[PDB]
């Protein structure tokens, strides 16, 4: 007999479709991302605002879709820190969406930060044990 | 209204002569969309000499009908053959190999824009033994090409 | 069937417009229009002069889109 | 004085949206999508048109042709050095 | 008896008249299939939901008021045969598709990407070539379905591409940012209603494409060799993976 | 280098910088090394007869392609 | 029962009256003569289609900036007898059937030499002479395709022919070659469009035969001898091929 | 095509832009009607010259179609610098082995 | 046993058909062999590859806009210098480039030879400089 390795299931052309859609819109992302970061590269990381600690390193699988504070929140309360937050939340929500597997709270915590980027900012005070989201000084 | 295959060419078919190819002891195999058929020197020529028996010609017919049983854009026809005179000599042969067997392939009209040719002479074998002569198994044609779309 | 003496059609690639039998092996038969065919003799009057030109026809006359008038087509 | 620059309704081609107002057509026989909105043509495709002739053309980043042209119910196309047919139903 | 299969809706019929029975088998045939093909394409877009909400992240791409960025579009290579003795080329040409505007949510792919689906409640050369002409019929609703499926996913890979292409060109330089103005009012009203923090946001200034070339800015990446790396045992080794169908070409 | 035994085994190594000796340009995917005369004669006959010439550095696969360059 | 060969034609049927009977007859077997020999036409032509292709290369004739060579046709020993007593002759004319264009693709052999096909469906004095006069309207159908055939070669030779002309009166300096200008743009737009390299093509002054025969320019073939070149044992020699019927004249 | 050599012979070959070589040597049967770049690009990746090009290739394509047998890779690269002509040209360096076409300055 | 062509021509009129495309074919080489005006490699003006260490590193751009610009980047990535000298036009030297592994010599060589005429490119590796040569 003659065959080749990948005998996969039966495929759908709505889902052949959706994945050469995706793989374009991949490459126009992979383009663009690294023209910008030629353009301007990053200086700070986010880690400094963010610094991990012991507690920090419980690990998490989240999939969450929604506003930034009530996932903030449930992270701080795993990871037995105080939650707080700064400034005005604004009427348009700050609307974040992790899908990840089994990361440490702190890369969680930077993922949520670098997702809010210009409307939301996290921190992580490990002396005070503290967890605080602040909603920048927009309007 | 429209074809529901490409003309004249079968699965059945192709597997078919695949195991015939494979049985008579011309390597036909498949890794991906690329396929190789391997031919034994012997099979196809005279002892060290660009000059094909007359039998052969039922061989490379077969062969011209797996190469036309497939849609491509190029072919390659490569030969390799064992240490006889000199680098420049079996160069030159297996160059003079690969004409003729690619100007048969062309005439016998299969479905390809291109179909280079060359021959290395005994640059790249497939096996260590390298006892013999067209009889050795690292002297040999190759046909390579990629199945289009 | 099409994928005969192989495993049997697994499913039809859109992407390439084939058949992709249940070993690795493509098929040779098409399963969508837009698959590559080579097609060369194509059926209709007026082609290489923008089709026929729809019109109620008051002659047996067939004009093309561009004015030229088809006389293989044209009643007699 | 200054001819036109092209047709916008081009890169709404490229980008595979039909043109706003116009009916698509049954392009058979090879990867090509075509609309006709204006009483011309407007063909999405990776092949290059050889025969009928094109008015106008824009080419996408990734290599996709939209050409805009007067309706013909065949195209040839050359798909690798090799010269076919396309078969263009819905005129 | 079901509409909602092919095998039902053959199941239940187990020149002139020719023809009309052709047409309504065709005709009740199409749309039983551009439904199922709905409703299938619905089922795999929900499966795959989660993935499109990566891909096709709109919120990602908003800028920092709650503004959506506009839509550019992009063509090269653009010639334009206005007739005889006249032609007009140009290297790229750049557009507006969709001008940049306050949001208050940010779209997602199913304004887009969604198959409307209702289940569709109807009804020799008498139901005998009625089975095949309404498998034709199920066949060509399915290519309309799929035809349907295939627009909508061009027009939101159109949207897409066009916000991160304005983000490329921000970036390159070649678009200006929006402009907004808050009119900040203090504590405002009479004595029937009042509003405490008044604040009025207004795009004073849209996004628009830079004619100035010479302040566009160009980016080159590169890829690391060597350089400043290099036992050291530099070496160019034969012994690797051989591919077993070496030369294709 | 041993061309024809059987698996064509063979090593040539690298010298980074452009000296007088060695300044024939050698692109291992996208790290650029150089080398002389002879091993660019070499590496172009193993090209010919299309072997694979990854790039190794302390036993480790660095880039795989090796395409000659100007001399 | 088939339209599309004789056979069939024939096998569909195994003064007024008669003449009535001749007319159909005539008039069912010419289109299908037609049809069929137009179908054997266009398999001829897609058999040679690559030597047609090399033949009739519009392509390897066009201009510099794609530009479709004019077509020039020519005449020798014209002579026009107007009425007694009046006559105008002249040596040669040249004149210019289709003047120069810009063009997107070059034209091809199928425009020219293709033959519409289309399978024409359709159905003692009654069926005994129909199948003679059905043959009779078969070879007349057959005689119409050859002559449409015939006038689609001539038309493709006067095209590629005016196109060679134009190339062979160029290199003898009898027709101007066409004046193209280019007005290069900048970056020109707006902030809602904008062109990267804008180039305006147009050209400015056609092809035109040229009437200062003082300025052509003509050209002068030569063959080969034995000059330059010489044991060099020059000689007349008998023994040779003879042909065997010497003296035709 | 008789007039015209007699009107202005030639004087310079193609061989001296495409310096045939080892490896250019190898043989094609070629047959073509497309784009002058994918055939080129096929040629060199056959030669095992890295393909290179030069110049904004232009809107209309400069098309080609070669149909020959069984002539050397060098050959097959002169035929198609000689029908490309005034839209495109073809250089081979063998030194760096580059095959590279490059589109005439038109436009 | 060997078999024919399937393409021969064995027609008393194809056989005739096909020599006439084959003197077609062949007249129109010698013709486009007439025609073609070469540079010699000698008296080529395009820029050679410039040799230099930095700027035979591999690149990625997407460019189309004022030769000045990606020149100067082109530059800086290279870490060399960057010059002009001449005067800027007032409509600006246009050029593209949209290439996804190519190195800075390369790159270079193509803004040379697309900017023509209107401006050249020279590379000084000894002292490591890219100067933009306007012309008048």
């Amino acid at each position: 007999k003659f065959k080749k390795p990948p005998i996969n299931n039966p495929s759908d052309d709505a889902t052949i479709k959706l994945a050469e859609a995706a793989v374009s819109v991949s490459d126009s992302m992979l383009e663009m991302a690294k023209v910008e970061k030629v353009i301007t590269p990053p200086s700070k990381d986010n880690t400094l605002t963010i610094p991990n600690a012991y507690n920090l390193q419980a690990r998490a699988s989240v999939d969450w879709s929604g506003p930034i504070e009530e996932l903030t929140a449930r992270i701080a309360k795993a990871a037995h820190f105080r939650f707080r937050v700064l400034g005005k939340s604004p009427s348009v929500p700050v609307l974040i969406s992790i899908s990840t597997k089994d990361e440490s709270l702190a890369e969680i915590l930077r993922d949520i930060d670098y997702q809010a980027g210009k409307k939301a900012s996290i921190h992580v005070y490990p002396n005070s044990q503290v967890v605080e989201l602040r909603y920048a000084k927009i309007y | 209204k429209l074809p529901c295959r490409v003309d004249g060419a079968c699965d059945a078919t192709i597997i078919k002569m695949m195991t015939d190819l494979n049985k008579k002891g011309i390597k036909v195999a498949s890794v991906g969309q690329n396929y190789l058929i391997s031919i034994p020197a012997s099979a196809l020529f005279a002892d060290q000499s660009p000059r094909l028996n007359w039998a052969s010609y039922s061989l490379l017919n077969e062969i011209a009908a797996f190469l036309k049983q497939f849609r491509k854009i190029a072919i390659t026809v490569t030969s390799y053959s064992s240490k006889y005179v000199s680098v420049k000599r079996e160069r030159a042969l297996t160059l003079a190999r690969s004409r003729v067997v690619s100007e048969y392939l062309w005439s016998q009209g299969v479905d390809s824009r291109i179909i280079f040719t060359q021959g290395l002479g005994s640059d790249k074998p497939i096996t260590s033994y390298t006892l013999g002569g067209d009889r050795s198994p690292n002297a040999r044609v190759e046909i390579t090409f990629r199945r289009a779309v | 069937g099409c994928c005969s003496k192989m495993g049997g059609i697994n499913y039809c690639d859109s992407s390439a417009g084939r058949l992709v039998c249940n070993n690795g092996f493509y098929s040779t038969c098409y399963c969508t229009r837009h698959a590559v065919m080579d097609l060369q003799f194509l059926m209709g009057c007026c082609l290489w002069h923008g089709g026929v030109y729809p019109q109620l026809n008051s002659s047996g006359l067939v004009v093309c889109n561009d004015g030229y008038v088809s006389e293989e087509c044209s009643l007699q | 004085g200054i001819p036109p620059s092209a047709n916008d309704l081009l890169l709404h081609v490229l980008e595979g949206v039909p043109p706003p107002g116009s009916r698509r057509l049954v392009v058979s026989g090879g990867d090509a999508r075509a609309w006709l909105s204006n009483e011309k043509m407007y063909v999405r495709t990776n092949l290059t048109i050889l025969s009928p002739g094109w008015l106008a053309s824009m080419t996408s980043a990734d290599g996709t042709h939209a050409y805009e042209m007067q309706k013909s119910p065949v195209l040839l196309v050359s798909w690798h050095g090799k010269v076919m047919q396309l078969k263009v139903e819905g005129l | 008896g079901d509409t909602g299969s092919l095998a039902g809706l053959q199941a239940m019929a187990d020149k002139i008249r020719e023809m009309a029975l052709k047409e309504t088998a065709l005709s009740v045939g199409a749309q039983a299939g551009l439904a199922w093909r709905a409703k299938i394409i619905d089922e795999q877009l929900n499966k795959q939901a989660r993935n499109l909400d990566a891909i096709y992240d709109f919120n990602s791409l908003v800028l920092e008021h709650n503004i959506l960025p506009p839509v550019l579009l992009e063509g090269r290579n653009t010639l334009n045969l206005a007739d005889a003795q006249s032609i007009r080329i140009s290297d790229r040409t750049y557009k507006v598709a969709k001008q940049a505007h306050f949001i208050t949510t940010p779209p997602t792919w199913r304004q887009y990407l969604w198959m409307d689906y209702v289940k569709p409640e109807a009804p020799k050369a008498e139901k005998e070539i009625w089975c095949i002409y309404t498998e034709r019929g199920w066949k060509n609703g399915i290519d309309q379905a799929n035809t349907i499926l295939e627009e909508n996913i061009a027009r939101i890979k159109e949207d897409f591409g066009g916000m991160i292409l304005y983000r490329k060109l921000l970036a390159m330089n070649m678009v200006s940012p929006p402009y907004v103005s808050h009119t900040d009012l203090g504590v405002t009203g009479d004595g029937s209603e009042i509003h405490i923090d008044d604040r009025v946001l207004r795009i004073t200034a849209l996004p628009e494409l830079n004619v100035n070339s010479a302040e566009w800015r160009a980016a080159v990446a590169k890829d690391e060799n060597a350089l400043e790396r290099f036992q050291a045992k530099i070496v160019i080794t034969n012994k690797s993976w051989q591919p077993i169908i070496a030369p294709v070409s | 280098c041993d061309l024809t035994k059987f698996r064509w085994d063979c090593d040539l190594p690298v010298q980074v910088k452009p000296s007088p000796a060695s300044s024939l340009l050698v692109y291992c995917g996208s790290s650029y090394g150089y080398i002389t005369k002879q091993q660019y004669d070499i590496l172009a006959r193993y090209q010919r007869a299309s072997v694979n010439m990854v790039l190794d550095i302390n036993g480790e696969y660095i880039d795989s392609p090796c395409i000659g360059a100007e001399r």
